[PDB]
RNA sequence: ACCCCUAUACCUUCUGAUGAAUUAACUAGAAAUAACUUUGCAAGGAGAGCCAAAGCUAAGACCCCCGAAACCAGACGAAGCCUGGUGAUAGCUGGUUGUCCAAGAUAGACAACUUUAAAUUUGCCCACAGAACCAAAUCCCCUU
RNA sequence: UACAUGCUAAGACUUCACCAGUCAAAGCGAACAGUUACCCUAGGG
């Protein structure tokens, strides 16, 4: 068993740098402020709440396998796969009065 | 106390009504390794021979003084501060003295001849604002030993030894004025002084004003364990006496 | 077939690494970096 | 362990532990990890980074190596320029 | 009294054959490091040494019985036998003696479960939503 | 295939423990030995 999975599922707060999910091949993919390791584990860069979504897979045009996939898709295909977004909670900042000079 | 009034009227305490104080006695009931695969290192490689020194921090000093334990208008040893029970140290266990810790640098307000094996320099700092002295001294681990507690040395009957010199290692820290090393040239304390009072904001105040002068310029000279004794000295407490030898060889020798 | 082989720095030296190279090619000189001096210098083997 | 020696009828410390960590006063061991200078070549920089590093240990090993080192060992040391001085001590600590 | 009804001796070991005629006597848990409880005193404790970032001192309370072949040394007889090492050792059985109350049984590769005491705050049950391309359900989970 | 497969450092994962293992933001720096029918003893079938 090599104990792979989701380790944070839907609604779950995560911390900047909590790994989200780990998996031997792109089963979900990275979406807004999740990050991918080495190994395509899944991690997050932001604090917030874990969300998975279906989005349009629109892969790079470097990626010579994926581009001729996508080449040989009708004109009736559009592909999908499920995205892992990382939804901020706090913001990144507030001003606070330092000094009246 | 309405105890004793409650003892008016019981019965006489005997050897027949006493009890041990409930839970004080238990009833007695009858009826690879994980240390071995990590990696040695040497963190304690040579712990024995390491020197050790109990901090005596600036509050502890303050509080010694507040409390009439420590006497601050005589010079301040590492004997005043065991009798005064401000400072535990065990020369087995190898202590090599007291350090000068700056913990109360702020609200520290003494004027003081201290005598300590290692000082800080926000202590001197502190010390040396308040009109005072700090001495940095050695004290072998024999030394250090008898100075701890002279009276049961005075009860072994050998003569007052000369304290030995610090080791090469020591010897740069004790002859420096920058940490009032008791082997350092005195010419450069008044250079040290003023970096020290300069740098942390407060005027020098000259000590040859005050009327304890002569107390904050006493210093014993190293090869002296006690102020007022030479080695090579017996005391005869129980008479109270003094004893020095005359003798050539043995004067040479004391006198090294 | 390959050996693991040392180069040791020209410069900040002292400094050396360890990497694998093919039994029948030539000598290996590469250009690494070393933090002695904290810059990039030659390194060129002495010991397989 | 021996509980009780033949000569004094003391405790005997078990001289592995004192030679393989490093006992915080406040109770925590400090060792290294195995293999940081063994076979060096071929592992990443990632874990060579991982292996050179000190670690504390378990509350179970914690109380172990406990068991096995005398009170000397547990006792409040003021060395001159320990590296070790600030971790003694344990701070902002709320169990 | 019996007749009626009810009632598979006990102990040990198995997941649920062993021993014992009977009576009396004899016959089997030994260690205070830490921690805990109760005192003393308290930035100090302790009747030197030791410890101390509330500690230290003192007390209390935890660690069984029987049962090899061997090996060694020195004798005594003609390898054996004896004494000592020797309460040898290793395995594996068996036995471990008053009462009451409370808590208290099934994963595994030390861990799991279990006891006591202490500090604190969520625990369990769970609804929508939510978890992959090549059936049962499970994970997650606010309400309640 | 590569020679920064450098240095440091939040936060997490993990084969039910442990030991080991992974991933990583920001930052600095850079690219861009057999045998015993002589066998012996404690047990088990």
């Amino acid at each position: 068993g090599r104990r792979q999975g989701i380790k944070k599922m839907e609604g779950h707060y995560v911390h900047a740098g909590n790994i989200i999910a780990t998996q031997r091949h792109f089963r979900w993919h990275p979406g807004a402020h999740v990050g991918v390791g080495k190994n395509k584990c899944l991690y997050a860069l932001e604090e917030g709440i874990v969300r998975y979504t279906k989005e349009v897979y629109v892969p790079h045009p470097r990626n010579t396998e994926a581009v001729d996939l996508i080449t040989r898709l009708p004109k009736g295909a559009v592909l999908y796969k499920t995205f892992v977004h990382v939804v901020p909670a706090k913001p990144e900042g507030t001003f606070k009065l330092v000094a009246m000079l | 106390a309405r105890a004793l009034d409650l003892l008016r009227g019981l019965p006489r305490v005997s050897l027949a009504n006493l009890k041990p104080n409930p839970g004080s006695k238990k009833p007695e009931r009858r009826p690879t390794p994980f240390y071995i695969r990590i990696p040695k290192y040497g963190f304690n490689e040579g712990h024995s021979f390491r020197r050790q020194y109990k901090p005596l921090s600036l509050n502890r000093l303050q509080y010694l003084i507040d409390l009439g334990r420590v006497d601050p208008s005589q010079p301040i040893d590492l004997t005043q501060l065991v009798n005064g029970r401000g400072v535990t140290i065990q020369p087995l266990k190898r202590d090599y003295g007291v350090q000068l810790v700056e913990e109360g640098a702020d609200t520290f307000t003494a004027k003081v001849n201290i005598e300590v094996q290692l000082a800080s320099e926000l202590a001197i700092a502190a010390i040396e604002k308040n009109g005072g002295v700090v001495t940095t001294a050695f004290y072998d681990p024999r030394s250090l030993d008898i100075v701890c507690k002279p009276v049961p040395f005075f009860l072994r009957g050998q003569p007052i030894p000369k304290r030995m010199l610090p080791p090469e290692e020591l010897v740069p820290y004790y002859t420096d004025a920058k940490n009032r090393g008791y082997l350092a040239d005195p010419a450069k304390f008044p250079e040290a002084r003023l970096e020290l009072a300069r740098k942390y904001g407060y005027i020098l105040p000259d000590i040859t004003k005050d009327e304890l002068f002569k107390m904050l310029c006493t210093r014993k000279d190293p090869r002296q364990i006690f102020f007022g004794l030479a080695p090579g000295w017996v005391v005869n407490m129980a008479d109270k006496k003094i004893l020095k030898p005359t003798d050539e060889n043995l004067l040479k020798y004391y006198t090294s | 077939k390959n050996i693991l082989v040392r180069m040791v720095s020209e410069a900040g030296t002292g400094f050396c690494f360890n990497t694998k190279r093919n039994r029948l090619r030539e000598k290996l000189t590469l250009l690494h970096y070393d933090p002695v001096v904290k810059q990039r210098v030659l390194f060129v083997e002495k010991k397989k | 362990l021996t509980y009780f020696s033949a000569r004094k009828g003391k405790r005997k410390t078990v001289k592995a532990v004192i030679d393989r960590f490093l006992r915080l006063h406040c109770g925590l061991w400090v060792r290294r990890k195995a293999g940081y200078k063994k076979k060096l070549w071929k592992k990443t920089p990632a874990r060579k980074k991982r292996l050179r590093e000190f670690v504390f240990c378990n509350k179970t090993q914690s109380k172990l190596l406990d068991k096995m080192t005398t009170s000397f060992w547990k006792r409040r040391n003021w060395y001159v320029d320990d590296p070790y001085q600030k971790y003694h001590d344990r701070t902002n600590l709320k169990v």
